[PDB]
RNA sequence: CUUGAGUCUCGUAGAGGGGGGUAGAAUUCCAGGUGUAGCGGUGAAAUGCGUAGAGAUCUGGAGGAAUACCGGUGGCGAAGGCGGCCCCCUGGACGAAGACUGACGCUCAGGUGCGAAAGCGUGGGGAGCAAACAGGAUUAGAUACCCUGGUAGUCCACGCCGUAAACGAUGUCGACUUGGAGGUUGUGCCGGCGUGGCUUCCGGAGCUAACGCGUUAAGUCGACCGCCUGGGGAGUACGGCCGCAAGGUUAAAACUCAAAUGAAUUGACGGGGGCCCGCACAAGCGGUGGAGCAUGUGGUUUAAUUCGAUGCAACGCGA
């Protein structure tokens, strides 16, 4: 994530384009994600727990469409 | 003694402290600045206030070598990576560059996970 | 409350000068419903301190105040079991009623003799920032500035 | 999404052509996601594959901080 | 005889396996430079490290272990499991057009092999992590949780162990029985229409105690095997076999109980979640708790100190 201060480039945007690239690089994240270590077993148990709430809401989205609340 | 003009700001953000270490080009330091030496103990320590006043005195403790640009590399996932930043420019540099340089392992095995 | 139906009270001036500020500066000092007792002591007071720094009644008390309205203050917040005291911007209306309070008690827990006397005692020394009733904005200020690093939540 | 692999009909995605690589990887050099691409599953394995390749002959970067 | 089973031909995908090599990031250590007073850690601290110059930052080196992103209810494998890249050796699956053999099948007690991790043996290696251990806290206590360290071990070679919630808690093979939405990998024809393999979610009949399963069945059937017979005692004792040991395996009874249990229901509760409220906090003012007295209660005393109320909701209460 290196942003090169540019011409003419006021301080604060260049320290928004900044923290728009360390989050798209998603660095923040990844040092959080490698502070602990993360037993195999549950790493597989939360990646399955995402895709089935990942699924769930999606299909309750879809559902919900086809309702009325009054 | 000597002027330099150009130098590296090293933000060391940690989860329970900020470091600023303002060195050359070369990679040599000039001075340097710790929140935990600036007045703050535990819970101030981790704070976005207590890295801006260690990169005020960072700043306050370069002033003899006369720098006006300053590269601005930042390492750490702490609570002081923004806000040290914002003080390096309040002081009156010239922020030429921003990085981010956290160490990522593409590595060895992380402590346990802490059952509190 | 948690419904927030509070409505501002009606407050009637001060009869000699018809400063709202005066009046409620009475309320303050007022003990056991007993307004006319309470005038007769601020009143008294307002004419030794006016006399004594020869301003004038009302914008001589005025200075009395604008040297000991608090500007920010610490509320505490409890996170990790640990108390955090968040220091906090102090509306306009509770910096009156602040430093008026702090003057009655600090006036209050003086060895003067009379509280008009001991009243105008502790409004002239609040004046040139000697008082009690500033050092207890001193503290405050401090409290505030010791804990700068919370203003968040 | 539009694969261009099936689009462009290739057969391998061919480490040496770093003109089409250096258009998978992020500024900082990490191979984008087929989600984000919208690559096929099949080519977007070989195009992990060719990227590798390509980072070991330093052709491409590993980081952005080397 | 050719439809089950298999062989050949062309191709496809794959972390399938075994052996060797190598790359980049990071951690740690070592040596050096700049620099100076803290670092580290926590809910907060302390232990610990640091003026013998730490931490931070830069330079060079050593070393081990794991391969970010790609990465996906994606793939491969009988299961256990398998993830950087390259080569060598090797297994299986699938698909298309035929040819070939000619049911040559399925299942399988005993037997044989494979079989996570921990552990064991011998010889290496040891960065990070981390049982044991040590210290610092926390606590009433805290043989813990937290912190700072840290040894076996985790890694390699060979040998043993032979067990796991080794789970889909669902044996293997075959046939049959409405649908929808995907993923993945072939293939034929003209993004469109077919046809295969594997796989994820929803749901119909049916089934089920219910939950649920539902063409990958827990539906309808056939073939063969394994296993069950109330709970505890007990997967324990004794014996045999196996093992270097740790132990594994096979596997009781006396005795005792009248239940133990599965699923779902209604509450209640949670140091679960969400949304609300109340002098509930907060923001204020005045009190009580200290003093003297009044009054009630307890206790004690008395011949009697009449009886009752006695968490909130008894105690200036019946009175
Ligand atoms: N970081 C890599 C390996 C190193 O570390 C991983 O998580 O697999
Ligand atoms: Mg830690
Ligand atoms: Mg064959
Ligand atoms: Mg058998
Ligand atoms: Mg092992
Ligand atoms: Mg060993
Ligand atoms: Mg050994
Ligand atoms: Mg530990
Ligand atoms: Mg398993
Ligand atoms: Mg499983
Ligand atoms: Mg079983
Ligand atoms: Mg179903
Ligand atoms: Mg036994
Ligand atoms: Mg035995
Ligand atoms: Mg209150
Ligand atoms: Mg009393
Ligand atoms: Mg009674
Ligand atoms: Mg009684
Ligand atoms: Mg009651
Ligand atoms: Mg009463």
């Amino acid at each position: 994530p290196v942003i090169k201060v540019r011409e003419n480039e006021p301080f604060d945007v260049a320290l928004r384009r900044f923290k728009r690239s360390c989050e798209k690089a998603g660095v923040l994240a990844e040092v959080r994600r490698r502070e602990f270590y993360e037993k195999p077993t549950t790493e597989r148990k939360r990646a399955k727990a995402s895709a089935v709430k990942r699924h769930a809401k999606k299909l309750a989205r879809e559902n919900a469409r086809r309702t009325r609340l009054y | 003694r000597k002027q330099v003009s150009d130098g590296v700001a090293h933000i060391h953000a940690s989860f329970n402290n900020t470091i600023v270490t303002i060195t050359d080009r070369q990679g040599n330091a000039l001075g340097w600045a710790t929140a935990g030496g600036s007045g703050f103990r535990g819970s101030r320590k981790s704070t976005p206030f207590a890295a801006q006043v260690a990169a005020e005195r960072c700043a306050d403790a370069v002033k003899e070598y006369g720098i006006k640009n300053l590269e601005v590399m930042v390492k750490g996932p702490g609570p002081g990576r923004e806000s040290t930043i914002r003080a390096l420019n309040a002081a009156g540099f010239r922020i030429t560059n921003i990085t981010d340089v956290t160490p990522i392992p593409h590595g060895c095995r992380p402590p346990k996970k802490r059952r509190v | 409350p948690r419904r927030r139906v509070i409505g501002q009270r009606k407050i009637l001036p001060d009869p000699k000068f018809g400063s709202e500020l005066l009046a409620k500066f009475v309320n303050i000092l007022m003990v056991d419903g007993k307004k006319s007792t309470a005038e007769s002591i601020v009143y008294s007071a307002l004419e030794t301190l006016a006399q004594r720094s020869g301003k004038s009644e009302l914008e001589a008390f005025e200075v009395a105040l604008e040297n000991v309205r608090p500007t920010v203050e610490v509320k505490s917040r409890r996170v990790g079991g640990s108390t955090y005291q968040v220091p906090v911007e102090v509306r306009p209306v509770r910096r009156n009623a602040l430093a008026m309070r702090w003057i009655v008690e600090a006036a209050r827990k003086r060895g003067d003799k009379s509280m008009a006397l001991r009243l105008a005692n502790e409004l002239s020394d609040a004046a040139e920032n000697k008082g009690t009733a500033v050092k207890k904005r001193e503290d405050v200020h401090r409290m505030a500035e010791a804990n700068k690093a919370f203003a968040h939540y | 999404k539009f694969c261009r692999f099936t689009a462009e009909g290739v057969q391998e995605i061919d480490y040496k052509d770093i003109a089409t690589l250096k258009n998978y990887i992020t500024e900082s050099g990490k191979i984008v996601p087929s989600r984000i691409t919208g690559t096929r599953a099949k080519y977007q394995r070989q195009l992990a594959r060719a990227i590798k390749r390509a980072r070991y002959l330093s052709l491409l970067p590993y980081t952005d901080r080397h």
